[PDB]
């Protein structure tokens, strides 16, 4: 599922802003 | 009467924009405690006003760091643009100040913690729950871009949920006060509009689209473009193929495809209408946006309260010292602050 798919993913943590 | 606040709002803004206020305080004022949360250029800590006792969030900011960074003009922009406004929902500041290494700007210290730890805690929210947050930002976008202010950094990070479990917008180091266009490449991977991933000049509409993006992640639990590396983020968004998940009411989807909509003739929040094809949404039927607006509306999550000082509701972050070097750096570059 895309909730699986999200929760092993490297982006579920604070994301940083780009400049 | 929606038209006379905004003017007289205006009116307010424009004479702090115009004369900002400068040196209300002093390091030595304040007891340093914990760290709340990092960013670039430093971090934001508890602080306790000893003359007062009061509680308060201290971002402290190192010029060097800004100016190595090329962000001078970022971080003018949020004291600048901090100091002038008013508005329920955005985190208010009380000081600001400078000293030969750092720049400092005290706000009042939101306990409930970020909407993110709450949110991915508990994976997702009802959409009730979603559309009560929702409506403080429809509210907050609609004052921030009268003033012609863009905010352009919209998500669960930025937004403090305060002991009343309303929203407190935080985080103004990508806002920017403009009238016409706009090219910097800025925001978080997820939130960005096509058109700023496609360097064509864009406007306030990005801000619309950011919050459909915060709407889907509120109610899915995740944001509705992802991956693990940036590049591969804006590919999804700029093929634009959502995708909801089967628990979404067809109003939700509805607004959805018309706030996360590529083409800026169609967009929400943009258009003739303006903020009202939002409030007038079906999604949107059951809020009283003047309750909304006067904290009336009982709120769906109040978070654990343990008296002032306690900072529970946010994570840990490594401490480390204040340096104040006795030469002033950077001195002619953040004369203004
Ligand atoms: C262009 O880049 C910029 C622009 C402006 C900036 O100020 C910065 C920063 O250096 C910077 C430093 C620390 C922070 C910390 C922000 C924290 C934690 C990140 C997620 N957002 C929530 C925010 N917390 C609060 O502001 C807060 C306020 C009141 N009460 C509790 C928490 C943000 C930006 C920056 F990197």
């Amino acid at each position: 599922t895309t909730y699986a798919d999200f929760i092993a993913s490297g982006r579920t943590g604070r994301r940083n802003a780009i400049h | 009467s929606v038209k006379e606040f905004l003017a007289k709002a205006k009116e307010d803004f424009l004479k702090k924009w115009e004369n900002p206020a400068q040196n209300t305080a002093h390091l030595d004022q304040f007891e340093r405690i914990k760290t709340l949360g990092t960013g670039s250029f430093g971090r934001v800590m508890l602080v306790k006003h000893m003359e007062t006792g009061n509680h308060y969030a201290m971002k402290i900011l190192d010029k060097q760091k800004v100016v190595k960074l090329k962000q001078i003009e970022h971080t003018l922009n949020e004291k600048r643009i901090l100091q002038a406004v008013n508005f329920p929902f955005l985190v208010k500041l009380e000081f600001s100040f400078k000293d030969n290494s750092n720049l400092y700007m005290v706000m009042e210290y939101v306990p409930g913690g970020e909407m993110f730890s709450h949110l991915r805690r508990i994976g997702r929210f009802s959409e009730p729950h979603a559309r009560f947050y929702a409506a403080q930002i429809v509210l907050t976008f609609e004052y921030l871009h009268s003033l012609d202010l863009i905010y352009r950094d919209l998500k669960p990070e930025n937004l403090l949920i305060d002991q009343q479990g309303y929203i407190q917008v935080t985080d103004f180091g990508f806002a920017k006060r403009v009238k016409g266009r706009t090219w910097t490449l800025c925001g978080t991977p997820e939130y960005l509009a096509p058109e700023i991933i496609l360097s064509k000049g864009y406007n306030k509409a990005v801000d619309w689209w950011a919050l459909g993006v915060l709407i889907y992640e509120m109610a899915a639990g995740y944001p509705p473009f992802f991956a693990d590396q940036p590049i591969q983020i804006y590919e999804k968004i700029v093929s634009g193929k959502v995708r909801f998940p089967s628990h979404f009411s067809s109003d939700l989807k509805d607004l959805l495809r018309n706030l996360l909509q590529v083409d800026l003739t169609k967009r929400f929040g943009n258009l003739k209408n303006g903020v009202n094809d939002i409030k007038n949404h079906k999604w949107f039927a059951t809020t009283d946006w003047i309750a909304i607006y006067q904290r009336k509306v009982e709120a769906p999550f109040i978070p654990k309260f343990k008296g002032p000082g306690d900072t529970s509701n946010f994570d840990d972050y490594e401490e480390e010292e204040i340096r104040v070097s006795i030469n002033e750096k950077c001195g002619k570059e953040f004369s203004e602050f």
